[PDB]
């Protein structure tokens, strides 16, 4: 561990700073610690194979003169060459973000040459000076304190590392300002090619001298759990789903700990674990911080596969990782079984006939359980290559090796002129490394990851009767009709909050429904806070929808529940007309099922604050069965007959005023645009965009034009940094985007996005997380800078749970197929019309504002069912003169008309068409931009696609215009 | 022999989802070998009575006559016969081959144009079969899965007494409407002895068809002549290719798809040098016993269409152009043809 840190702290904080005394201040930091002769050359050796894919920028072209653009104008005119002052460029796309509060606060001077013989310079070293000393203090002030702290190795690296960042901000916030500390934290770690900032480098780095430390050969791992789509897609109620992704989450995260835990938390790529909640969350149970954000704790963030770089000796350490992690899984899932089995199955049943004729079946639904997920370690072991000899020899044997392998054309040729573009550089020790084809080591993981998860290997299971949920795992009893029968009721019964009596559950679908009850009791996560949320109902989402007075729906039933006040007092006399007539109800219903005692007592005394959300519906309250229904409790009272009548009447004034309750809410799921094509290379432009500023023109001609045209692969710290920038999009940014639209977010793992939000704001948030996906420079913090792929559906409260998923994965699927970068918009509403669009994010916009343009009444709202009647009738020679002339006809004149068809026109332009044939050609071009109308010009088609690109623009224009 | 059996109207082999009083909602899925397999029992035992209960394995999982296999068909000028698509072959029609590359250690399954590939959905004439075998796919050997059948919905409602909609008493279900034409065809053991003409009822809601014997096409006789030509070319490679037209069940006790080496044995492999499995998402199914009258235990497939690449030494000695595989076989389980890769 030791060796870890001093790894990590190769380098001083401020090392763009003044390069002349980079080691020597880094000595300083380090302070006792210091790495001694030996180490500085591996830590050396490590930091020029980290990065090195822009590491051996040592062109001295220009005046044959080595460059630099440290912060510092004294360096020697002779043998360095100055050419700017440091910036930082985004690590895809480019973006160059300055330093002005640091240049500011830098010692201001007028000579942009501050050569060690020059003049008027005295007063620039002196301030230099102070400057440097000061932020060394400060640094090695944090330090110290951080040594302090702890005494294990171990324990001390792995809290360094988690929070040096955070603590030597906060320190140096009071230093200049806080926008200083905000730019000084982000200083790229090499000046020529500022891609990245200097601590991903020191990550990268780190984990590459561990991998290499001892002789043990590196090998890249990737790990990933199947199946998930399934296992999220059966449920009933939104406690389910919360369960499901809260379930996959903490197995994830076993293995990533494990994996963190064997080694170190800088030897996994992605996710980036620093700031995840669940890493905090086992800082906390390591006893090393005290951080636990509870309301963070709630929301899924691990994903379902994670990519890692350790060392290895052989084989063996291999097979040992891989029983390493199926035993902490199978003991974390065993554990909960056996929760479940004694505190639920034993509960409820007794040492009747059921419990000795099930007996030995209790193994057999373990093995189920524990057989049903698959997990998958492929490894690719990494291959060093002699680069021994000359520059050029080196250059050729690796190209040689490449060229070994046997590849199609398009990636030997991407991954040679990489190479040759790396050798490029005259030098004496520009020879290659290992690591510069790390772009390739990644992919070619990645496919066979695929192919080892094909295999299944099942257990086998006796005839039976199955699971209404899944409806493939035998249930907890099903040789026989009576058992399953009387065991699932009388289970219902002693929890009749968790599940109904016409339910019989797998092992799975149990252990998932009891999930919210043995989660707080999980030694992860005690000792943390609140960990389940409080919305039972998708019906609370579909009222949390706001109101015509502000007052949304979820608050009249809070108060109604006794959780929460209400601010509005103008029908405060119908909020106590409800609370007693709910109370009276309650207490009467409370009298009958105590009677016979069937339902829990407890459950009885809990329905205060446990009633239904159901009930605020007016409709749900036709009868006194239908009242009884929708509490939950089974039907199978005149008194209650005219409680019902005064409970309506009640509620009449109420809904006169606020109106009913919405029942009607939107599913959105995002995933990322592929980002194995960005991964591999595919997607990132010229090292042109990665360089400093003009460092291309104090350089070689040949140089130059290699650099101008051959794609920029990716090096780890790249990578490190991408994962970094993914983190900062998901956790610090998609939860208040959400809590700003009045959503609920499910499970937020890297680019993968889930909500539930009410129908008032979702057309809205869609397009706002669609800009944070898409910003490159959010102030100082990074963000993705790429394109996603959503899908949304308006649905009813009625609808099953697992159809609605199902119907927006598909939604999604279909939105991916058709050409990415857009939105398949649906509705379907409770009599069974299913009105889907796809269209870029743009042109929500363009709908928006006819929408407007129609709720204003400034244009009838019939001149859209006389345009869909001409839809199939519509061609582009005829199209613009018609819209023209009904907009005239069916509005109030003015420039509406013309604002109407212009706006038509764009929205009608901004629609993906599904054809037959050659739509990938088509649906490219429309979203690329204007392109999309040359093209289509030239078509071959070019009427249908007209044809169906109107009928979509106005088949959502007709969604929004009902919100 | 074949039994061509085209339906009168839409047929629902049902999901294994149960169908609850409030889990009222059905899916159809494309038929199982095993739902054919026990429709044809029950015609055969039902006309001949209990003194061929021995035939039908009156009781017992598996019968004593065989059934080799079920394909689609068509009638699009000529009596077509289609099977599943294989996973090898890309969307471009271009066939997936190994390339493993020992330098790095590793068995890269990679296409010939590029690492990633997406599989051709669809059906493969049986005609172009032995193409397919041969490595040389055609273009005008395939057709989409569109233009065979297309699934539609209904839904269904239980009155109450009078008028009006009894409570707990609404249903949709999901079922398959075959084209015009274009229905489905059982190949069956010779020496079988069947009814010519009459009707059958095939899967739930008692849907009928309109079956009919008839004897094998021409296909079928030109592959088995072939075979010969392609055995001792895949002899002469070692490099032998295995295709399922037909979900098999080759997991052991425990089901799985490590494609043990012992069948393969049988077959005159001396020794398995490597085996590469491309498949796809495993099948869950369970039947309903009519002798208990209750479900028959899940069972997990390997999907039809998924393909093994074997690297062999030795001679395979089988005479005929394919081979049967796994557990079930006489239900119509496991049938897999043999070619060269």
């Amino acid at each position: 561990w030791l060796n870890k840190i001093r790894a990590f702290f190769h380098d001083p904080p401020d090392k763009s700073f003044e390069l002349k005394t980079h080691e020597r201040r880094a000595s300083f930091i380090l302070g006792e610690l210091k790495p001694s002769k030996s180490l500085k050359r591996i830590i050396k050796n490590a930091d020029i194979q980290a990065s090195s894919l822009q590491r051996v920028d040592l062109e001295k072209s220009i005046h044959k003169k080595e460059l630099k653009s440290t912060f510092d104008r004294i360096h020697n005119t002779e043998k360095y060459e100055y050419i700017g002052q440091p910036i930082i460029r985004h690590p895809v796309t480019g973006e160059i973000k300055e330093y002005g509060t640091i240049l500011a606060n830098l010692p201001q001077t007028q000579r942009e040459v501050y050569d060690v013989d020059d003049e008027g310079k005295e007063d620039y070293e002196e301030q230099f000076q102070e400057i440097l000393s000061r932020i060394l203090k400060i640094e090695k002030k944090v330090f110290d304190d951080f040594k302090n702290r702890y005494s294990d190795p171990k324990d001390l690296y792995i809290s360094l590392w988690a929070f040096y960042a955070e603590k030597l901000k906060e320190a140096l916030e009071e230093e200049f300002s806080a926008s200083f500390a905000e730019e000084f934290v982000n200083l790229p770690a090499y000046t020529l090619s500022p891609d990245h900032t200097l601590f991903d480098h020191a990550d990268a780095t780190s984990a590459i001298f561990g991998a290499e430390i001892d002789g043990k050969k590196p090998v890249l791992v990737l790990f990933k759990i199947s199946p998930v789509q399934k296992f999220i897609a059966d449920a009933r109620k939104e406690k389910d789903l919360w369960a499901a992704s809260h379930m996959l989450s903490t197995l994830t995260f076993k293995a990533i700990s494990f994996i963190a835990d064997k080694f170190g938390p800088d030897v996994v790529i992605y996710p980036h674990l620093r700031g995840n909640p669940f890493f905090h969350a086992w800082l906390h149970s390591k006893k090393i911080w005290e951080f636990s954000d509870s309301h963070s704790l709630k929301i899924a963030s691990v994903p379902n596969k994670f990519l890692a770089l350790v060392g290895v000796s052989d084989e063996k350490e291999l097979n040992n990782l891989r029983e390493g992690i199926r035993n902490e899984i199978e003991s974390f899932l065993a554990d909960l079984f056996d929760k479940l089995w004694n505190e639920v199955i034993v509960g409820a049943l007794e040492h009747s006939d059921a419990l000795k004729h099930l007996g030995d079946k209790k193994e057999i639904h373990k093995e189920i359980l524990l057989k049903r997920f698959t997990l998958t370690l492929s490894s690719l072991k990494i291959h060093d290559v002699d680069v021994s000899g000359s520059k050029e020899e080196a250059y050729e044997k690796v190209k040689d090796f490449v060229r070994s392998l046997g590849l199609p054309n398009a990636i030997e040729s991407k991954y040679l002129q990489w190479l040759d573009m790396l050798g490029s550089v005259e030098a004496s020790n520009n020879r290659p490394t290992k690591y510069d084809l790390y772009s390739l080591y990644y992919e070619i993981l990645t496919v066979l990851n695929a192919i080892e998860s094909t295999h299944f290997d099942k257990p086998a299971e006796p005839a039976g009767y199955k699971c209404t949920l899944c409806g493939e795992h035998l249930a907890i009893g099903g040789e026989s009709r009576e058992m399953m029968e009387n065991v699932w009721g009388k289970i219902h019964k002693r929890w009749p909050s968790h599940l109904r009596s016409n339910e019989r559950l797998c092992a799975v679908c149990a252990v998932k429904r009891f999930y919210p009850k043995f989660i707080e009791t999980l030694d992860i996560f005690e000792g943390v806070g609140k960990v389940v949320p409080d919305i039972e109902s998708v019906s609370e989402v579909a009222m949390c929808r706001r109101t015509k007075h502000g007052i949304t729906w979820k608050e009249v039933y809070d108060y109604l529940r006794g959780l929460k006040n209400v601010d509005d007092e103008k029908l405060l006399g119908k909020l106590e007309n409800l609370k007693h007539s709910v109370q009276t109800l309650i207490n009467n219903v409370k009298s009958e099922l105590k009677s016979r005692k069937v339902y829990p007592e407890e459950f009885l005394e809990g329905l205060n604050r446990n009633f239904s959300n159901e009930i605020l519906y007016s409709e749900r309250l036709r009868d006194f069965n239908t009242l009884l229904d929708t509490l939950g409790f089974d039907a199978a009272v005149k008194n209650y007959e005219t409680m019902i009548s005064e409970l309506r009447e009640r509620l009449s004034e109420v809904y006169k005023m606020l109106g009913e309750p919405p029942k009607y809410y939107a599913i959105l799921m995002m995933d990322g645009d592929e980002m194995g094509k960005l991964l591999s290379g595919e997607k990132l432009k010229t090292a042109e965009h990665y360089l400093h500023s003009a460092i291309l023109e104090r350089v070689s001609d040949a140089l130059r034009v290699k650099a101008k045209t051959v794609r920029r692969l990716i090096t780890p710290a790249a990578h490190s940094s991408i994962s970094r920038a993914l983190k900062n999009f998901s956790v610090n940014h998609v939860p208040d985007v959400v809590r700003k639209g009045n959503g609920t977010l499910i499970y937020s793992g890297g680019d993968d996005v889930l909500v539930l939000l009410p129908v008032d704001t979702a057309f809205d948030v869609a397009t706002e997380l669609a800009m944070t996906f898409s910003t490159s420079w959010n102030g100082w913090e990074m963000l993705p800078g790429n394109k996603l792929s959503a899908g949304l559906l308006i649905v009813h409260y009625k609808h099953p749970l697992y159809d609605a998923l199902e119907k927006t994965r598909e939604l999604l699927q279909k939105a991916k197929k058709l050409g990415r970068n857009a939105i398949a918009v649906g509705l379907l509403k409770r009599s069974g019309s299913y009105y889907e669009s796809v269209v870029n994010f743009e042109t929500l916009e363009d709908a928006k504002a006819v929408a407007n343009l129609l709720v204003k009444e400034q244009v009838s709202p019939r001149i859209i069912y006389e345009l869909l009647n001409f839809a199939d009738v519509i061609s582009k020679e005829f199209l613009h003169q018609l819209v023209k002339y009904e907009a005239v006809r069916h509005s109030i004149d003015k420039n509406l008309a013309e604002e109407f068809q212009s706006v038509f026109a764009r929205g009608h332009q901004g629609v993906r068409v599904e054809l037959e044939g050659n739509d990938e050609e088509i649906n490219k071009y429309i979203s690329d931009g204007a392109n999309l109308e040359t093209f289509l010009d030239k078509y071959e088609k070019a009427v249908d696609v007209i044809r169906k690109q109107v009928r979509g623009f106005l088949n959502l224009v007709k969604i929004l215009y009902e919100s | 022999m074949i039994l061509v059996m085209k339906p009168y109207d839409s047929l629902l082999f049902r999901e294994p989802r149960p169908f609850d009083v409030n889990n009222h909602v059905a899916r159809t899925i494309l038929p199982l070998p095993q739902t054919l397999a026990g429709a044809v029992r029950s015609a055969i035992y039902v006309k001949y009575g209990s003194k061929v209960k021995d035939l039908i394995g009156f009781g017992k999982e598996e019968p004593e006559f065989e059934i080799l296999g079920h394909f689609f068909y068509r009638y699009d000028g000529k009596f077509e016969l289609l099977v599943e698509s294989p996973h090898d072959v890309t969307q471009n029609l271009g066939l997936v081959k190994p390339h493993r590359i020992d330098k790095l250690g590793i068995t890269i399954l990679m296409d010939s144009e590029g690492i990633k590939f997406r599989p051709f959905n669809g059906f493969l004439k049986f005609s172009g079969l032995i193409d397919y075998l041969q490595g040389r796919i055609a273009e005008d050997s395939v057709v989409e899965r569109q233009k065979i059948f297309k699934k539609e919905r209904r839904v269904g409602i239980a009155l109450t007494k009078a008028k009006v909609t009894k409570e707990e008493h609404f249903y949709q279900v999901e079922m398959l409407r075959f084209s015009d034409d274009c229905g489905i065809a059982v190949w069956v053991e010779d020496g079988v002895d069947f009814d010519d003409e009459g009707i059958l009822g095939v899967g739930g809601e008692r849907r009928f068809v309109k079956f009919e014997k008839r004897e094998e096409p021409e296909c079928i006789t030109n592959l088995r002549s072939k075979w010969k030509k392609i055995r001792d070319k895949i002899n002469e490679t070692g490099r032998l290719k295995i295709y399922l037209a037909t979900p098999a069940i080759l997991g052991a006790k425990g089901y799985s798809s490590k494609l043990d080496y012992d069948l393969l044995g049988d077959i005159g492999i001396e020794r398995v040098r490597s085996v590469n499995f491309i498949g796809g998402k495993p099948v869950i199914f369970s039947g309903w016993d009519f002798v208990t009258r209750k479900p028959k235990p899940t069972r997990y497939a390997v999907p039809a269409g998924s393909v093994y690449f074997v690297e062999f030494e030795g001679e395979v000695k089988l005479d005929m152009p394919y081979l049967k595989l796994g557990k079930l076989t006489k239900l119509g389980y496991g049938l897999c043809f043999m070619g060269v890769w």
